[PDB]
RNA sequence: UACCUGGUUGAUCCUGCCAGUAAUAUAUGCUUGUCUCAAAGAUUAAGCCAUGCAAGUCUAAGUGCACACGAGUGAAACUGCGAAUGGCUCAUUAAAUCAGUUAUGGUUCCUUUGAUCACUUGGAUAACUGUGGCAAUUCCAGAGCUAAUACAUGCGCCGCGUGCAUUUAUCAGUGGUGACUCUAGAUAACGCCGAUCGCGCGCGCGGCGACGGUUCAUUCGAAUGUCUGCCCUAUCAACUUUCGAUGGUAGGUCCGUCGCCUACCAUGGUGACCACGGGUGACGGGGAAUCAGGGUUCGAUUCCGGAGAGGGAGCCUGAGAAACGGCUACCACAUCCAAGGAAGGCAGCAGGCGCGCAAAUUACCCAUUUCCGACACGGAGAGGUAGUGACGAAAAAUAACAAUUUGGAAUGAGUGCAUCCCAAACCCAUGGGCGAGGACCCAUUGGAGGGCAAGUCUGGUGCCAGCAGCCGCGGUAAUUCCAGCUCCAAUAGCGUAUGCUAACGUUGCUGCAGUUAAAAAGCUCGUAGUU
RNA sequence: UUUACUUUGAAAAAAUUAGAGUGUUCAAGGCAGGGCCCCCCAUUGAAUACCCCAGCUAGGAAUAAUGGAAUAGGACCCC
RNA sequence: CCGGAGCGAAAGCGUUUGCCAAGAACGUUUUCAUUAAUCAAGAACGAAAGUCGGAGGUUCGAAGACGAUCAGAUACCGUCG
RNA sequence: UACCGAUUGAGCGGCUCAGUGAGGUCCUCGGAUCGGCGCCGAGAAGACGAUCGAACUCGGUCGUUUAGAGGAAGUAAAAGUCGUAACAAGGUUUCCGUAGGUGAACCUGCGGAAGGAUCAUUA
RNA sequence: GCAGCCAGCUUAGAACUGUCGCGGACCAGGGGAAUCCGACUGUU
RNA sequence: CAGUACGAGAGGAACCGCGGGUUCAGACAUUUGGUUCGUGCGCUUGGCUGAGGAGCCACUGGCGCGAAGCCACCAUCUGC
């Protein structure tokens, strides 16, 4: 009798064939594309993907005058259109099967601060974050795996506290200046 | 100890059944009454829940009731007859419910004089020698007379009844449990009841 | 098993007090009272999470320990009390007059102050027992042992009495037609109108409540707490009576409500 | 993602299994810089245990002359209550536990709530003072005082009355029930009615509280039954009773029903729709893993219920225990003795031995969570916190921006102070400060013939040593082995062993097969079953 | 004549799972909070589904059984 | 004669005549009126060899003897049984 | 690697027959004793009987785990000896059932089967 | 449909009872596991 | 004696003294045990005297206990 919890799910799932040609080429090029660290982060957002395809897939199997596929799914819909992966005007769950990997990958912190030109490129993107920088909505943002959202998309800049924002510069700033 | 519970026996298919867990004290068992005839012998039994309970080892008196008529005396048990359950509960002189037994008729008689005012246990030939039972048979006043004459006139008991008057030994059944209750309450026999148990006291004492 | 059991777990706890998985392992056992343990919150919890005026399980017992808490007038001391369903909770050293009433989910709400009519409540009878000499006796709601009812009363219907005197002052026949406010799962706080009562010979009976917009369902003969005569109630409502907003009905009003504060 | 690939042959199409593949969970191998969570002596041994702890408890309110401190908190002490909960483990248990269902009209209760309900007489006694026994224990003995909330004290019948709890018998019909032999009424009869306490006024008084009893309540709950549902086994087919097996009568017994038990009678009850018997690496369930669907497997394991406290058995007390952090024996085991005796149960929390492939600290505290008592105060190894921890899960470094190698620029990990945090400490997290260019502050683990992504590379080892899950590689130019470089799914994880799931339509209900690949009884009759 | 079958509601522990709601910096999770100097998710939350089988509750009468009259102790009304 | 013809549940069944009681198919405006199909448990039958008890033992012929062949035949071949 | 195996097996473990039976409860009694004060009261040790029943000494039965001289197989090795049984007419067509016999595969009889080397052989 | 009468001798069950003793004398198989030989009964 | 002499150790004596025992010898019956036809007492089976009572019979009816005697390293005493 312990006050825990013991409540925990996984992120990813390990494909089937381990050395597929055709599926290697695929998931190497979504690494350099959006700049990600290893294999586990695309089978990460191909497994929260294959989670909500299954869950849209079985809200469609029911009658459409069904009230549960009614809330249920509009609940689906709202917030997929509220962080941004999918448009208003196509917010059916029809739309959601058509979702492709790079849906959920351009709504990554760290591809959303490289298409505001705030970092050079997407790999420096994930150290602009890495190194607390980024912040959305004075609330400053460390890990590069964050999804923004429609409201708070207009809204990711600088820390108030960040060199390349306005405040105190970094260490090695400040030590070839005295040293100098 | 013992106990009443039922996962030691069979079951209903023949199998025998495991033991789900040891002996509980919420199934406990105890000694059969075995209450024969003495004076004022009652053990207390603390029981389930902190109450009482009188144990009856050994009882002379009870209070019996008369069926035909509307009497309840507490009398002297005397002896038992015969129990249908079996004739050891005879043998041994245990009182028990539903037992047959023979109780004094001094009780009795007392109140049928005292409001019939009709002989009935007196010997055929006999007179009544004690001046307290004259009383009986006196010249009352106006309205204590009128109400002795329509009493009369209902009292003629059956003729296997009044038998036993003469002996002074009432056939009665104690119709308490003596061993929970602690008293051996019941009541005296009368019509095709009296009938049935006279008839196996005469083919176990024939 | 060898006799009665003192404690009880966080998580064994009845959903209707949302306790944190994360503080404790055992929940607040309400002690011993007037109403069952799965209809009832323990005084620790209306006082440290409802009302939040207490932080802790100690700050709770200071509140009982200076005699300010008083359910129906009368101030207790344990700190796990009941505080079944229709008890008025009044606390004369802050004014507030509380009653803790279900809402249109099973919960139990914060209904303040009713100062005329937190005075007396409402208690469903149970049986009518004949003591000697032929006086009956009426079982209240919250154990309250109330003598000499009315020969018109029966097994189902429900009384108001004083928190003083404690005496019969009004009675509401049961038939179809009544308010009621239905209790034992599924229509907690449900508030409607009985329609119709189905008669089961060696079973329970089943009756009908017609909500306020028409939410016409059924349930058991031992459900229904008669609250008002015909469609008028006694005592004040919480924020919706019985009306029992749909899971898209509760979402439009909180979009409409936010985008506007 | 409703997936397959190698291997029988000179070659081919098949049957078919092996092997390959991916999760899962135990162990283990190598490796391991940060953070947030988190399993953790269940598996073999419910084997055995050194030491310590885990239930005691005092308010203004049952009893208050330790002068230790000075009326009053007082330590001890007697009375009341708890110790029957929690925790631990899964040995036992196969219609049993358990789950749904529900019956008690077939049953009782501590606490709580609400009812209701003979001017205080009696004698000891503890602590204590004092005298002692035994090697020794939570051993006690003798005497002398001193308390109780311990213990004890408006009618029937016929002159003239007036509370009851229960047990039988009889009569009549207030409130009920689907249905009372119900609750009520009446007749004859047969241990409950307060000898108690606190902060406190007026002038024979009242208004404020506690404790406690009596039968009815309520509630926390218990206990016993109805209906339905358990894996494997027929190399278990009949089974149950000369000791109840099935039913009948009466009684005993228990809170109560009952073959629960006794006695008289009947020859019954169950059973191929699988009884009975046996096995289980069987506690049941909620659930877990894997799954297109259908399923398969798992559930000792924090919740619920049950079971047990070395094995049994039998009890005390109490409302509630057949209690073991309570007793009485026997059995097993074992400790101190001065050898007369005495005292033992860690499948409680730490720890030790043993067992093993297999599993942490004799750590800190009642603050949260709550629970127990005389209670605001006191107690809790229940619990909380920390250490150990690559069970497992979520975040996330080992650069980046530039140059054609050098410039700064951005940041912790680490390392040192405050604050926050915490019952205190601790991991963080934060404020500045101290802090990387072979940014040496450096990533390994299986591999590189095919299956199956990656070298006829380099050298020697020459059917030897070895590699290889499978097919297969070595008999002096080995793409396999013995090494480098390089390369590859990788990745702070990665191999190995075993269980299990998918693969497997190779258990096929969905959904397989039986001419020749494993296979329709030689043939027909025939009940149950199925249709 | 009554069953099997389908639909509805209460019941069919919590946790877990599915799953509405909430930017624990994100996520695993938690059941808790963005903003205006004692009001403001209209006295800030808040839901739901599933819970097989059996029993229980309210319809339908297809399918498949069962069954009311043949020595008519036949159904109805009489009288 | 005797056939890719019949019959029987199969194993199996062919000289004449006689006896005995069955059976499919067909015929039918007969009759009975769902009395069915398949069938764990159970049973009839079941070539041949073999086994026990009698008769008869022609032929064949396990075994066995012997004759031939072969490096060797404990066999095929041959006589006999 | 299992099986058979004298041993009149056996370390090993469960329900039970019949005995014996601690301990407790209960009952029938007992009356050491101290409170009255020479009778009513309380009352321990202890005992008869009943009942529950651990456990022990012998047995029956079931489950389960193991020793065993010796005997007889299977499989994996090297395929060493012998012969050629089978695969082409495998040189005697193969094979089934059954029986007997034989170093060995095998031979033979009887009845089969084609999985035969014949789907066929003439009025 | 039985009432009356007559006639024995066994069997079962129960209480009570004595020193747990009782087929009280008498009468009246020790048993089990194996080997050898002869089958057995019979005969010498 | 003595853990001593002796021995590097490991080991490890002896005389006097004390207390017992083995075998044997000679006794003996207080005790324990055996025997009992003192046929002593009790009980008891079958039978017999009509029964009770009291007895007898069954080559000592049987059983329990058992005196006196005799007797046992199975009890005890003594042995220079
Ligand atoms: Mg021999
Ligand atoms: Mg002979
Ligand atoms: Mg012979
Ligand atoms: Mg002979
Ligand atoms: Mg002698
Ligand atoms: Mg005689
Ligand atoms: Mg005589
Ligand atoms: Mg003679
Ligand atoms: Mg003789
Ligand atoms: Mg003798």
């Amino acid at each position: 009798p312990v006050a825990k919890t013991w409540v925990c799910s996984k992120t990813y799932v390990t494909p089937r064939r381990p050395f597929e040609k055709s599926r290697l080429d695929q998931e190497l090029r979504l690494i350099g594309e959006y700049g990600l660290r290893n294999k586990r982060e695309v089978w990460r957002v191909k497994f929260t993907l294959a989670k909500i395809r299954k869950a849209a897939r079985e809200l469609l199997t029911l009658d459409e005058k069904d009230p549960k596929r009614l809330f249920e799914g509009n609940a689906l819909l709202r917030r997929l259109v509220r962080i941004g992966v999918l448009d208003e005007g196509k917010m059916k769950l029809d739309y959601i099967l058509g979702l492709k990997v790079e849906d959920f990958l351009e709504r990554r912190l760290q591809t959303q601060v490289f298409k505001l030109g705030l970092a050079k490129s997407i790999h420096h993107a994930r150290v602009l974050i890495r190194q607390r920088h980024i912040r959305v909505r004075k609330q400053v943002v460390n890990i590069p795996s964050f999804v923004v959202r429609l409201d708070s998309q207009k809204h990711i800049d600088f820390s108030l506290r960040s060199p390349y924002g306005g405040g105190r510069p970094g260490r090695v700033k400040r030590k070839n200046a005295k040293k100098a | 100890g013992i106990s009443r519970d039922n996962w030691h026996k069979r079951r209903r298919t023949g199998g025998k059944r495991k033991p789900v867990h040891k002996k509980r004290k919420y199934e406990l068992g105890r000694p059969a009454a075995n209450t024969k005839i003495g004076p004022r012998r009652i053990h207390t039994i603390r029981v389930r829940g902190g109450n009482k309970k009188y144990r009856a080892l050994r009882l002379d008196v009870g209070n019996f009731s008369w069926g035909s008529e509307c009497c309840t005396r507490k009398t002297r048990i005397i002896d038992v007859v015969y129990n249908a359950s079996n004739n050891e509960l005879v043998r041994t002189k245990t009182l028990v419910k539903n037992c047959v037994v023979l109780v004094d008729s001094t009780p009795y008689r007392q109140w049928y004089e005292s409001h019939y005012a009709l002989p009935l246990g007196r010997k055929k030939g006999a007179k009544l020698t004690p001046e307290e039972e004259e009383i009986l048979n006196k010249k009352r006043s106006k309205k204590v007379q009128k109400k002795f004459t329509l009493r009369r006139k209902t009292a003629k008991i059956s003729p296997l009844l009044e038998e036993q008057f003469l002996q002074g030994k009432l056939l009665a059944c104690i119709s308490s449990r003596p061993g929970q209750c602690g008293r051996a309450d019941g009541y005296v026999l009368e019509g095709k009841e009296l009938e049935f148990y006279l008839r196996k006291i005469k083919a176990k004492k024939g | 098993a060898r006799g009665p059991k003192k404690h009880l777990k966080r998580v064994a706890a009845p959903k209707h007090w949302m306790l944190d998985k994360l503080t404790g392992v055992f929940a607040p056992r309400p002690s011993t009272g007037p109403h069952k343990l799965r209809e009832c919150l323990p005084l620790i919890i209306f006082l440290r999470n409802r009302l939040k005026y207490a932080l802790t399980g100690d700050e709770v017992k200071k509140i009982c320990m200076q005699r300010f808490i008083k359910i129906d007038g009368k101030v207790r001391t344990d700190i796990t009390y009941p505080t079944g369903f229709m008890d008025v909770v009044s606390i004369e050293k802050t004014g507030e007059n509380f009653r803790l009433i279900y809402d249109v989910k099973g919960r139990f709400t914060v209904h303040r102050i009713t100062n005329e009519e937190a005075k007396y409540k409402l208690c469903k009878v149970r049986k009518i027992l004949i003591g000697t000499k032929g006086i009956p006796h009426l079982v209240t709601h919250d154990a309250r042992t109330i003598r000499y009812p009315d020969p018109l009363i029966k097994v189902n219907d429900t009384i108001r009495i004083d928190l003083d005197t404690g005496k019969i002052t009004d009675f509401i026949k049961f038939e179809t037609g009544n308010m009621c406010m239905v209790t034992g799962g599924a229509n907690l706080g449900r508030i409607g109108v009985i329609t119709n009562r189905e008669k089961h010979p060696g079973s329970f009976d089943v009756v009908h409540v017609k909500d306020s917009i028409g939410n016409s369902f059924a349930t058991r003969l031992s459900n229904i707490f008669v609250i008002g005569k015909g469609n008028k109630p006694w005592v004040s409502l919480p924020r919706g009576k019985g009306v029992r907003l749909t899971i898209a009905e509760e979402r439009d009003k909180r979009l409409a409500a936010k985008q506007s504060s």
